[PDB]
């Protein structure tokens, strides 16, 4: 638990890095060349091209913020495995406890 | 063997090995047990093999076995045949990795200081190996000894 | 003949070679910090503090330190009643955050012998970002409250490794509270009450 | 200037040792390490010790080591003598 | 005892030196905050009656065995010993933050401090919280953050005398440690 | 070839050829009847294996052929196909030498200082040789596609 | 071993803990009443670790370097036909270089 | 430097006997996963910058160390970073090939976790980094030859541990 | 900075420094209260000098913003200008310095390593300091601006 | 190797902010003895030979280290001393321009005093040199200026010790 | 690297003295010994080939070192044997002529059981084959001359244990 949380203050110090770019790049003009409108010739990225989308949708997003989410999402894994580790341990403490 | 000249070769110059030389270690491995097949026939006839080469290397050199020769005497003689059961033993390890390295490696990396520190005359022990190729024809047949013909040449090669 | 002899070869040598052994640029023999700790024996909870705080990473690097290591007498003096209000709190497992700063306390950049340390007082800042004066006076140097126990221990990367016989606290290190209740107000109308109206602020009102 | 142009695979000057040292790098080793040359018995050459300590720089100390384990070196201790760590700007 | 101006000349009589050019530009800086250090004792000694009061107090409060009887603060004439103490030590570190060496400090009040606890029998680990907080107290006195009152002070930084007093308290909880 | 370069290697070490090396070039040789035929495939497929090549190049970096690309407009884009003619062409070079070597020291070594001076951007058209990959296997066998694919993807590597 | 049938599902209830509450009643009480227990065994019934695992490191092989010289460390196959013996033995040796028998 | 086959006959050599069935039976254990190594090493000298760009990401692309402060802020350092997680996805495919990690601690291992402490390189970050790029190796080269390349990036985690 | 660069080249040459050099740590201390003034410009200018610096790279490089684009997205366009906030603030670095020693060693060596194995277009990247020079010249006079200018097209340089 | 403003630059990265007050104060104070430097390393360029000539002729000369069995008997050893006093002489004048003593214990310090226990040359006498050195180079530089050579000279002599 | 007037000079000379009587005393000693060295040398490079040839054969010639897994088993670790050899019979050649054993661990000694450690080379078959290499030696100078060879043999022996 003790290390989720300073997985929960690396994210917090990870997007407090990136604010004064990331509300400074809130309101440019940031035009593409393609991938919007259908006139324009946009090959692959009509949508995406075969098997690039991933097996979930974040994991093909880059950046500071979403690589220290992923670090939250395998370091929850192991904490909620050993939290029903101790859910049926104690289920046979108490079933144990009917022959005495 | 063969892979890690692969693996050396294309380490110094920093890069994956390329496509000439993954075939290289694909054709290496896909003639794998035909060596693990050839060097248990060569293993039962060691005993085979080195009798016959005692035959011929001292009917052609009686100046070695003669008194005063270096292998005058039992126990000089002794370990000559050991010097074959080695030199054997060796090129059972290079029929299998597909190259000259243990042939090279052990053996023939600064052979003759080793027999002019001792008084085996380095001309003759180059009629061994060749009496030895000479005996392997024998008890081996047209098909496979060719295959094994190639690495008993390589170490007359390398003692001259 | 001078006693004080010296090295080298050739004419004008003295019967000694150089370097005292013939090396002239000796390989050094030195472990790093934290197992030349371990092989003392005595330095047990600081290194097991390091490796389980991870400050055990940072007095790994090469950078020229002067650790003040507490011997685990130092630890196991830490039952004051005094020095456990202060320090008992660490001992939970969600407070790793404090335990870094007042381990990184006790290392000072810089190689600082006791022997460079005649009747001089300097301090210096730790890793940790605040100050800490090192004293040696009467051949007793001191590190905030240390009272160094061992003079040095050579180590790696020309570090030096002093026993102390207590654990210096940061100085504005102010202990973590203990875990509470989060607390709720039961009423709204005991707090509106609670607030000085403007015509109470004029003292129109009681 | 420093080693790490813009060259990587599939460049003009070929694939090489690329050092992550400054412009100028100040930074060197202490290393310590044995060598046999494994070279000698067909080339009969005078024979040199090969165990050195010696200091390195930080410029050369990736290839040096790099090439310490070419010919089956083994690296018995290495430091850094003399640069600070995690020095952004003064490695110069 | 010594002063920052006299261990700089038995420092310079180790080398067999003149006090020249080199050395009185630490000693030119150091009567040039001349104001400043006497700005920070002025603020121990007004309030050196109370902040003896203040961490002997404190001492008892955290450690309450030495009120409790075969303690060492039942006695009430064993009480009014450790408020004399209290104020001894503030005395002798007025005095070193006064001359700007730990002299006065470590041949006078730490000199023999060590057997005497012992051979009183004095608790010493209860001996460095009635030092500390007058560490504590001092630090906060002299930046002026004493959190129930503030004196006047022309502004500006103060902060090396802050650690000089918070090095001098150190050498007494290392003393007696 | 691995003729060549097994020559120049034993050439280095002051040595003849091994029999790893020239169990090899006898293995190479065999092999020479089925490298033709690979070739004679990619030979003819040129128009199909590059047009499809550009195919999908256009469909996956759009960015390059749009109003601002380095390949925009009638003339780029055929310079745009232009290269991969030569890549497609190259790689026919590689099958029949054995390896990439003739790859190697045309379209490979300093590949990266010419497409920087040029603006075209390098990743794009490692993107266009990996099209031409998938349209070659799947002009071959099981067997062949092992070998077309095999020297695209080191094309692929060396170019980024 | 398990021999304890004579001692069931009821074993700990301890029976006689008695508490008087005055001049009445005595109000007998079963409580079961556990120890400072801690149950002392090693590697229980699940494996309690979600990832942060790379520990595994090779024995030391002396001077040569980890798993590389395992020439001498084997079992063996064969010995050969002729092979005379050593009679001087000078010792076993630390695996006779940090080099191989392929140099 | 051994490979399988190397490190069968020195075994076999180092007794003096011939390779006897029991060194065979190795031998022909590697040369049945010889075909799957090839196309394992193959794959990923194609996706080499491909897997490098995919685990930094995955694992310390956006944590502190990224950051200022933290070991790899500057781009000489991040720069570093890549290159030196080349070596371990590179070397990772000799021992693949090898089929025998002797090459790993002859020539990456020896002296390597000496030196990050020297610099002052993370070998927590660097481990997860190594596992991150084991966790995308699997994803190429399949499951039995992700075991097989997965079997050398531990070793290198194990001994820069 | 000057003064590190001018004592380690003499460091080197065995020597103290000549007046060449020590004329120049002279001209460069006095030079020190105007330099602190022009990088107070840049210092509480980084709302308009990024913002404005990227609203110039977008309307010149769409591609790199559009879908497909490396900085796509609220998320990589937030890193988008991040980036620019760096070099801007390596740039402040250097005027006070009075030298791109602090620029070298901080986004410029290894550089292309960097931005090549991010996907990022190192070209772009250029191009968006170039529109921050564009908007930082024309916050200071002429004399300045002959300055702050100076060193971002070295970045610019060195960035390709 | 930094100077003050390097040192100052470093710290005001390392924690990722700019060049705040603090951080220019510091800078500030710098540049105004910037003009004392240059004027202080300027005299000791010139004076160099006839600094090193009068302080080994006012601490060392004539004791004992100079006569037979001495450390500096013969003429080679003694003309490793001038040698070896230049470079104190030398990198304390780059510790009085860069204003930061990070040079000398990156260039003169690290195994400088390992190094004269493995050839025995006496510290003791070493330090007193360098002591009588300083105390000439107050002379020519003045007060407040031997007072910053000065501080690099003790810094030398403290971690020689 | 001195001989025995090298270091006959350098000890008269490190206390500034003249080379009084018993400086010229060992002088005179060693000169009346010049006639037996330079045969005791001469016949020593005429046999260089056939003392290490008895030697080996003599000392570790048929000892399990020279059978596989022995120390000296391939032929390129036999080789540098009879290379290691020559040095021993070959610096105790420049020792017996100089009349000092300076030049032995300046250039032989120093580094050397360090080294052999390294290698993993048994030291002690090292020292009974240059024993053995001695025992030959005494054979052909005769035998104050091999008195003389002999104690430089038992020197290296000495230091490399
Ligand atoms: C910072 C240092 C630190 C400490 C000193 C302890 C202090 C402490 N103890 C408890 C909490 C408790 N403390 C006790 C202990 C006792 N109750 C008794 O009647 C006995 C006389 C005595 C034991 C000898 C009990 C029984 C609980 C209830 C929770 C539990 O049993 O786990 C709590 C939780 C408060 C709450 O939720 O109510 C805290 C902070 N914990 C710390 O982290
Ligand atoms: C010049 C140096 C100098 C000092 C530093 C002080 C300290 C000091 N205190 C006492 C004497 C004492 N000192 C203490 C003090 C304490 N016990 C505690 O539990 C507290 C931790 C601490 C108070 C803060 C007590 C309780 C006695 C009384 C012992 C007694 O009366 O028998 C004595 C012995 C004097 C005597 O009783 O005859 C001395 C030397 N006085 C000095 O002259
Ligand atoms: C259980 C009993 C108990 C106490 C009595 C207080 C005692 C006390 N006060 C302070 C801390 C302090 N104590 C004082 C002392 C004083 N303030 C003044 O203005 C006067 C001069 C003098 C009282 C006469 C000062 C000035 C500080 C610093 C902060 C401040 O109060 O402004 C500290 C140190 C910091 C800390 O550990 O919390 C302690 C222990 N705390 C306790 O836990
Ligand atoms: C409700 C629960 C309950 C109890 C706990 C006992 C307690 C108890 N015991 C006695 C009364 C007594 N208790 C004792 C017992 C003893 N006296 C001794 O001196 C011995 C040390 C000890 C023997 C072990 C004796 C001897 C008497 C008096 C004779 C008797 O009443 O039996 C009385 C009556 C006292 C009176 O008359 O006021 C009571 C209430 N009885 C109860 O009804
Ligand atoms: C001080 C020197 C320095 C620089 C320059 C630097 C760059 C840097 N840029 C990054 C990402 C990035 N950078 C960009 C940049 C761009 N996209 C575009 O279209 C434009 C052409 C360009 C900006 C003008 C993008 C999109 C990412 C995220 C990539 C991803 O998520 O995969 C990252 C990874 C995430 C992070 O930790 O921030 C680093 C470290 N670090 C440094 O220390
Ligand atoms: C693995 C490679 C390898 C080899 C070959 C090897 C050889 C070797 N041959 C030796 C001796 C000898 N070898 C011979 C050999 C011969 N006389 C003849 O007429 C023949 C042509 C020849 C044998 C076929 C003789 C006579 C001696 C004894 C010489 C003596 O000691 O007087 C010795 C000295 C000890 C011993 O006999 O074991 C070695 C080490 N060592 C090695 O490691
Ligand atoms: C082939 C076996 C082998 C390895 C592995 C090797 C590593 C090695 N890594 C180095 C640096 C480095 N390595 C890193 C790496 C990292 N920073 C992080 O935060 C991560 C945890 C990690 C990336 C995974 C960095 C940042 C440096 C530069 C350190 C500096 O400039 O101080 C250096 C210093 C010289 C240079 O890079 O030019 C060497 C020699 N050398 C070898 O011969
Ligand atoms: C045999 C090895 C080899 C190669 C590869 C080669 C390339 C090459 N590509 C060129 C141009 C070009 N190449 C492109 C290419 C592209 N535009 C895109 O958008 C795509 C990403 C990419 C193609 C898939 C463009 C647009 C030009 C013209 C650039 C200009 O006109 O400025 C030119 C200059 C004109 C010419 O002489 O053809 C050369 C020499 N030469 C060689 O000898
Ligand atoms: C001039 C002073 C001096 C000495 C003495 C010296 C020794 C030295 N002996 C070496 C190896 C060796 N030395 C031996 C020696 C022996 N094996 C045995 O069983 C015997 C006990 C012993 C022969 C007496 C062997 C077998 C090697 C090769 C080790 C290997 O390949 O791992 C090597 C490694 C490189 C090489 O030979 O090219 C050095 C440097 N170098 C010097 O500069």
């Amino acid at each position: 638990q003790i290390e989720l949380d300073a997985a929960y203050t690396s994210l917090a110090s990870s997007r407090a890095f990136l604010a004064p770019f990331a509300a400074m790049a809130a309101d440019m003009d940031i035009r593409p060349l393609y991938g919007k409108n259908p006139q324009v010739f946009a090959g692959q990225f009509l949508g995406v091209g075969a098997g690039q989308w991933g097996k979930t949708g974040a994991d093909t997003v880059r950046g500071r913020s979403r690589r220290v989410a992923a670090d939250i999402g395998v370091k929850e894994f192991q904490l909620e495995r050993v939290k029903q580790l101790v859910v049926d341990l104690q289920r046979a403490l108490a079933l144990e406890d009917a022959e005495a | 063997s063969l892979v890690t000249q692969v693996i050396l070769s294309a380490d110094d110059e920093l890069r994956y090995p390329t496509a000439g030389e993954l075939e290289t270690i694909s054709s290496y491995l896909k003639t794998g047990e035909y060596r693990i097949r050839l060097i248990s026939i060569l293993q039962g006839k060691e005993q085979e093999i080195i009798r016959l080469a005692s035959k011929k290397i001292f009917q052609l050199h009686p100046e070695y076995i003669a008194p005063g020769g270096n292998a005058s005497g039992a126990r000089q003689r002794a370990l000559c045949l050991r010097d074959y059961g080695w030199y054997l033993r060796l090129i059972t390890y290079a029929i299998l990795a597909g190259d000259k390295e243990p042939l090279e490696k052990i053996g023939i990396i600064g052979v003759r200081e080793m027999y002019n520190s001792l008084g085996v005359p380095i001309i003759g022990m180059i009629d061994a190996i060749k009496c030895l190729k000479e005996a392997t024809v024998e008890v081996i047949s047209q098909e496979e000894e060719d295959f094994v013909a190639p690495y008993y040449d390589y170490i007359i090669q390398g003692m001259s | 003949r001078t006693a004080y002899p010296y090295t080298g070869s050739g004419y004008g040598s003295a019967g000694v070679p150089y370097g005292q052994d013939t090396y002239g640029y000796k390989a050094t023999t030195a472990k790093s910090i934290t197992e030349t700790a371990a092989q003392a024996g005595v330095f047990n909870t600081f290194v097991k503090l390091l490796n389980e705080s991870g400050v055990e990473k940072l007095v790994e690097q090469a950078g020229p330190y002067t650790v003040f290591a507490p011997t685990d007498d130092a630890f196991a003096a830490l039952l004051e009643p005094h020095s456990f209000n202060k320090l008992a709190t660490l001992l939970r497992p969600e407070n790793n955050d404090a335990l870094r700063k007042v381990l990184m306390h006790h290392v000072i950049p810089g190689a600082f012998t006791s022997a460079s340390l005649m009747d001089r007082a300097v301090t210096v800042k730790s890793l940790a970002g605040e100050p800490i004066s090192i004293m040696g006076l009467n051949k007793l140097v001191t590190a905030g409250t240390a009272k160094v126990v061992r003079a040095d221990v050579p180590c790696a990367n020309g570090c030096i490794i002093h026993a102390v016989s207590s654990v210096i606290i940061p100085p504005n290190y102010v202990p973590v509270p203990q875990p509470t209740k989060p607390v709720f107000p039961r009423s709204v109308i005991a707090e509106i009450a609670k607030l000085p109206t403007p015509r109470q602020a004029l003292g129109l009102d009681p | 200037a420093y080693d790490m142009d813009g060259t990587g695979a599939g460049s003009l000057e070929p694939r090489g040792i690329k050092s992550s040292a400054v412009e100028k790098d100040s930074r060197c080793f202490k290393v310590t390490f044995v060598l046999p040359s494994q070279s000698r018995l067909y080339t009969f050459r005078e024979l040199q010790n090969v165990y050195t300590t010696k200091m390195v720089p930080f410029s050369s100390w990736y290839a040096e080591q790099q090439r310490i384990q070419k010919m089956g070196g083994k690296i018995l201790k290495v430091e850094l003598v003399a640069g600070g760590q995690m020095r952004s700007v003064g490695n110069q | 005892m010594l002063d920052a101006f006299s261990r700089v000349v038995v420092n310079s009589d180790a080398k067999a030196a003149y006090v020249g050019g080199s050395d009185l530009q630490a000693l030119k800086s150091f009567i040039a905050d001349g104001n400043k250090r006497l700005d920070a004792v002025n603020s121990i000694v007004s309030n050196a009656s109370c902040m003896v009061s203040d961490a002997v107090s404190g001492m008892i409060c955290e450690n309450p065995g030495l009120i409790s009887p075969g303690g060492n603060c039942y006695t009430n004439r064993r009480m009014a010993a450790c408020l004399r103490d209290g104020e001894i030590i503030l005395r002798y570190v007025s005095y070193a933050l006064l001359a700007g060496d730990a002299s006065v400090l470590e041949d006078r009040c730490l000199n023999g401090l060590k057997e005497t606890y012992i051979a009183l029998g004095v608790p010493t680990n209860s001996s460095i919280r009635a030092v500390s907080i007058m560490k504590a107290q001092a630090v906060a006195f002299i930046t002026n953050t004493a959190t129930e009152r503030k004196m006047s002070f022309a502004a500006g930084d103060c902060t090396s005398l802050a650690s000089e007093v918070a090095s001098y308290f150190d050498r007494v909880g290392a003393a007696i440690s | 070839s691995i003729v060549t370069k097994s020559i120049v290697n034993a050439d280095a070490e002051a040595r003849y050829l091994s029999p790893g090396e020239l169990d090899r070039i006898k293995s190479f040789v065999l092999s020479g009847q089925r490298r033709l035929r690979i070739a004679q495939t990619l030979t003819e497929n040129r128009e199909r294996i590059v047009k499809q090549g550009g195919q999908q190049l256009f469909q996956r970096r759009p960015d390059v052929v749009s109003p601002g690309g380095n390949a925009y407009g009638e003339e780029m884009t055929a310079t745009c196909l232009r290269d991969l003619d030569y890549y497609l062409r190259l790689v026919t070079y590689g099958i029949i030498a054995g390896d990439v070597t003739p790859i190697e020291e045309i379209g490979l070594v300093g590949v990266k200082e010419m497409y920087s001076a040029l603006g075209t951007p390098i990743s794009g058209v490692a993107e266009g040789i990996r099209c031409m990959k998938d349209v070659a296997c799947s002009l071959l066998s099981g067997e062949d596609a092992a070998e077309v694919g095999f020297y695209f993807d080191y094309t692929l590597a060396a170019m980024q | 071993d398990v021999v304890n049938a004579a001692y069931p599902k009821n074993i700990k209830n301890k029976a006689p803990v008695i508490s008087f509450d005055g001049k009445k009643g005595v109000k007998l009480e079963m409580v079961t009443l556990q120890t400072f227990a801690g149950d002392d065994s090693e590697d229980t019934l699940f494996d309690y670790s979600s990832g942060k695992f790379m520990p595994q490191k090779p024995a030391d092989m002396g001077i040569a370097w980890p798993s590389g010289d395992g020439r001498q460390a084997e079992m063996k196959g064969g010995k050969g036909s002729f092979n005379q013996p050593d009679l001087r033995k000078y010792g076993p040796f630390p695996d006779f270089l940090k080099r191989s028998m392929d140099l | 430097m051994q490979d399988a086959i190397t490190s069968v006959i020195n075994a076999a050599d180092v007794q003096g006997k011939y390779l006897d069935a029991n060194s065979v039976e190795k031998l022909r254990g590697y040369f049945q996963t010889g075909e799957l190594r090839v196309r394992a090493a193959a794959t990923i000298a194609a996706n080499a910058a491909t897997i490098i760009k995919e685990a930094v990401a995955k694992s310390l692309l956006y944590s502190d160390i990224t950051r200022p402060g933290g070991n790899m802020y500057t781009t000489r350092r991040y720069a570093a970073c890549i290159r030196d997680l080349d070596y371990y996805l590179r070397y990772a495919t000799y021992g693949m090939l090898a089929g025998d990690p002797s090459i790993l601690d002859e020539r990456v291992l020896n002296g390597l976790k000496e030196t990050y402490n020297s610099l002052g390189v993370p070998i927590g970050a660097t481990i997860q980094a190594i596992q991150a790029m084991k966790e995308v190796t699997g994803s190429l080269v399949g499951s039995d030859a992700g075991k097989e390349m997965g079997l050398y990036f531990d070793y290198i985690c194990s001994g820069l541990s």
